[PDB]
RNA sequence: ACCUGGGGAACUGAAACAUCUCAGUACCCAGAGGAGAGGAAAGAGAAAUCGACUCCCUGAGUAGCGGCGAGCGAAAGGGGAC
RNA sequence: AGCGCCAGAGAGGGUGAAAGCCCCGUAGGCGAAAGGUGGGGGGAUAGGUGAGGGUACCCGAGUACCCCGUGGUUCGUGGAGCCAUGGGGGAAUCUGGGCGGACCACCGCCUAAGGCUAAGUACUCCGGGUGACCGAUAGCGCACCAGUACCGUGAGGGAAAGGUGAAAAGAACCCCGGGAGGGGAGUGAAAUAGAGCCUGAAACCGUGGGCUUACAAGCAGUCACGGCCCCAAGGGGUUGUGGCGUGCCUAUUGAAGCAUGAGCCGGCGACUCACGGUCGUGGGCGAGCUUAAGCCGUUGAGGCGGAGGCGUAGGGAAACCGAGUC
């Protein structure tokens, strides 16, 4: 009945306007990594291909 | 209750099948079983019955039932369905346009 | 018409598929003979491999859910004037919602493609560029002191 | 295009004739018609189909065969669903039919319902009723001359419930308050006749 | 059967499991009656606001809650019944 | 088959088969001495009915309030209030006291610690009415003398079994036989309708007839000729030789397989429905589309109802901006 929405994933992705599935990027998450390398500037937001078809189907309320 | 029929202990006419059209006196109504009775099926028996007191039997038995519904009351005329008349205080039954 | 012949037109098709037959689907049923396709499955979209998902994607979401709940604060419903100068006269809310867009949506503020005409229009807010665009023959009608 | 009724004399004037556009003779869309006879139909479905599940059942649950030795099949409670005395598995259970047919459509089917039957010459607006009391007779007398002899059916709807009794008894017609013309009568029937009262409701109902 | 109160599980789910879940469910007990409960604001919540309570439709799978897992999930406001 | 007729009544059942007009009924219209019920419309008690000016007498206590331990709420210790409350401390009476999510300060809301209160709501032992509900392995466990028989110390479990015929007219009498059963006779439209009696399938046991078999080795059949038996430039039935031939299902890399299952037959027996969602598709309408609950009609008429919901702008955690935005 009525399928609820799954939080987490509404949490951590905002889907754009034709069809993508958008997310942050692994890695950098407040380092933890540490010590830099130039590699923490590249991290802004990206396309999850082909596994956002199911990502996607997780929101289907709150769209 | 609503167990009530037409004729009663009086004049009927058959319009069944074997007998269709015969008519002959009271039936000596059943009614819980919805059976006449009349003159119609007259049918025989091999009559001594659960105990042969008195010698045997006979064979000139007596009336069949017959069910109620292929009966009919009747009077100057043929068949004709009852009706009521008031009388301005008691009641009776009368024939369609003939009366009693 | 005719009680006969008024039926679906070339599509009804209201005839499912059956996987109890002998021919077609059988035995196993409209695709099957395995297991774990035997009466559920745990998903699949986000479970299962019992691996990590893709909850590994951290929640930049941010600035989200406090506690008592979402903050009462004024929203404000977008219409461009490409809609707009669908009609003249005086445009306004209300005069919008009854129809268009809006619909208590709240705060009315314009902007826009198209070129709308001159025809004082009431709102809540309008672009650098709505104002000017209109600029040119309009309204300047505004905000609220009570 | 094409839209030419047929007025019923009141008395000793003639049959004037009306007419309305796409309301008349103009694209009649099989198709939708039934849709509207489909949702007519089963909304009306008096959905009472039960059938016991498995626990639904009167049985007790206790476990009939101790399942380990004793060669015979395995089993759970002679509740089991392929135990003869069982609950059936997937019976009909209690439910409802109904859905919200388009408003938009519901209408445009009266339309080609009232249309077809026009077009085919068999809609007549009525007027004229010299049947009072509700008289089988005269009503009968009335049809002869108004031309129904009863070889084909008749949907009579008209404000006048009189009438109504009048005919409410003939196994040829289908007498309905005009409140309640609907598509599936309409074509249920072979001629509709109508008062002109009842076409004009039937009319605001769309003009 | 339905209702209110007092007590109150586990299996299961989480593809293990302990928080969590199932669930204040099953069941046990007391009590009420044609219903029971609730009910005239030490209320609601942002509206120069509303005005007992209960029931339905929305609001809303929103707000939020959550080993932020599985999963759980309002209220105001708006329509109605009364 | 031929002439009619009633109809506010052409619902239904029943009568030896399929009746509006035969019977019970149906539409329609009447009925209560008696006992329940009964503001729907009206009578009567109970009770309730104003405005200023002054003291500074009352306004619900182990209560509020604070603290420790918990419960309820979407709230799981969280920034965690509010509402409840077991423990400890423990006020004030309108210059009073609580609340608006820690805490202050503003601004505003409300009057705690006494109680009652219809309706709209829930359910179905019980009465009635309908069914794109079942029709005796179904439907309730029970259509029948069933919560019975039987089982179990007990709690408890829990069956099977419906149908003669229109009517018993249910088979007088004779014969065989101890009886039972039968043979005639007789009833009946029918007795291969004769009584756990409609129809009576299959497995299975028989009698009679046709072809066929006692030197031959087989998943039992198939192909081919020839012979025998019922209709004739053909067909059936059988089968003497000859040729060719490792069952069905399941599970498997691989089964005739010495792997699983099945004695045989007949019944019962498994991809459903509800709500969300996603593609496809058949339609309505289109910058728009659409109603929920409920009210009005219907008594197998449908209307009304815009609260609400999709869609018309996106970017950004957000403020915010906007055909842009980050």
């Amino acid at each position: 009945p009525k399928m609820k929405t799954h939080k987490g994933a509404k949490k951590r992705v905002k889907i754009t306007a034709s069809g993508k599935v958008v997310a942050m990027k692994t890695g950098k998450r407040h380092l933890n990594w540490q010590k830099s390398g130039k590699e923490i500037r590249q991290k802004g937001r990206k396309f999850v291909l082909a596994k956002p078809e199911a990502e996607r189907i997780k929101l289907l309320l709150p769209y | 209750r609503v167990k009530m029929h037409v004729k009663k202990g009086d004049t009927v006419l058959v319009a069944s099948g074997k007998y269709k059209g015969r008519v002959g006196k009271v039936k000596e109504v059943l009614p819980k079983k919805y059976a006449v009775i009349v003159e119609g099926v007259n049918i025989v028996k091999k009559a001594v019955r659960v105990s042969p007191k008195y010698p045997q039997g006979g064979f000139i038995e007596k009336e069949a039932p017959l069910h109620a519904s292929k009966v009919r009351p009747i009077c100057p005329a043929c068949g004709k369905p009852t009706r009521v008349r008031k009388k301005f205080l008691e009641n009776g039954k009368k024939i369609r346009v003939c009366a009693k | 018409d005719l009680r006969p012949n008024p039926g679906a037109n070339k599509r009804r098709k209201r005839v499912g598929r059956g996987p109890g037959s002998g021919h077609g689907k059988t035995a196993t049923r409209g695709h099957k003979g395995q297991k774990s396709r035997s009466g559920g499955l745990k998903d699949p979209r986000r479970f299962e491999g019992g691996r990590s998902t893709t909850l590994m994607r951290l929640p930049k979401r941010g600035m989200q859910g406090q506690v008592p709940g979402e903050i009462k604060r004024p929203r404000y419903q977008g219409v461009n004037l490409k809609d707009l100068a669908r009609f003249e006269g005086e445009v306004t809310p209300e005069l919008l919602v009854r129809a268009g867009l809006l619909k208590k949506g709240y705060r009315l503020k314009i902007l826009g493609e198209g070129e709308a005409k001159p025809l004082k229009v009431v709102a809540h807010a309008f672009s650098k560029s709505a104002l000017e665009k209109l600029k040119a023959a309009g309204g300047e009608p505004v905000l609220l002191e009570a | 295009m094409k839209e030419v009724a047929v007025y019923q004399i009141p008395v000793l004037s003639p049959s004037g004739r009306r007419e309305l556009a796409a309301d008349l003779p103009a694209e009649i869309n099989p198709h939708l018609l039934w849709e509207v006879v489909r949702w007519q139909l089963a909304k009306r479905r008096r959905g009472t189909a039960s059938t016991k599940t498995r626990g639904e059942v009167a049985y007790s649950g206790r476990k009939i065969w101790p399942q380990k030795h004793t060669g015979r099949a395995r089993h759970g409670d002679i509740g089991a669903p392929i135990f003869v005395g069982g609950g059936v598995v997937f019976g009909p259970k209690p439910r409802d039919y109904s859905y919200t047919l388009p408003k938009k459509v519901r209408k445009k089917g009266l339309a080609m319902a009232v249309a077809d039957r026009a077009r085919e010459g068999k809609l007549l607006l009525v007027e004229a009723f010299a049947g009072v009391n509700g008289k089988t007779k005269e009503f009968l007398a009335w049809a002869k001359e108004a031309g129904l002899d009863g070889s084909e059916s008749v949907l009579l709807v008209t404000g006048n419930e009189l009438v109504r009794r009048a005919a409410r008894n003939l196994p040829w017609v289908v007498t309905l308050a005009p409140e309640g013309l609907n598509v599936y009568d309409i074509v249920r029937t072979e001629r509709l006749v109508m008062d002109l009262d009842a076409w004009e409701v039937f009319q605001n109902r769309i003009g």
